[PDB]
């Protein structure tokens, strides 16, 4: 009963673990790649409004 | 009764002419939407500016 319960404790840990890891490093490469597009992305607009604005 | 073949000359003349004044009068119509749509564009692109002009 109790290292039943010292085991279950441990399943979920790991389980969740994995679930945990993969879910982590996935996404934050992906979201880091997003991050520098829409950095670019928003600069790319703001030195249209720059010009534009020097077109005034 | 003198100009018989050089009228029918200009007939292939003119007959070109409204060929070229054709694509004259469409690729002018072409360029107008064009510059219409960018004029536009522009046009409100300069409001922006004109209403917030940024730091």
């Amino acid at each position: 009963a109790v290292k039943a319960r010292q085991l279950a404790h441990l399943h979920s840990q790991l389980t969740q673990l994995s679930h945990n890891l993969a879910t982590t490093e996935n996404l934050m490469r992906m979201t880091a790649v997003q991050a520098e597009a829409m950095r670019g992305l928003g600069s790319w607009h703001a030195g249209l409004f720059m010009a534009a604005s020097k077109v005034l | 009764n003198a100009f018989e073949p050089a009228f029918a000359e200009l007939a292939d003349a003119v007959a070109d002419l409204e060929a070229n004044m054709m694509h004259f009068q469409l690729m002018h119509e072409s360029l107008a939407r064009f510059s219409e749509s960018f004029a536009s564009f522009l046009y409100g692109l300069n409001m922006n500016a004109f209403c917030v002009d940024f730091p």
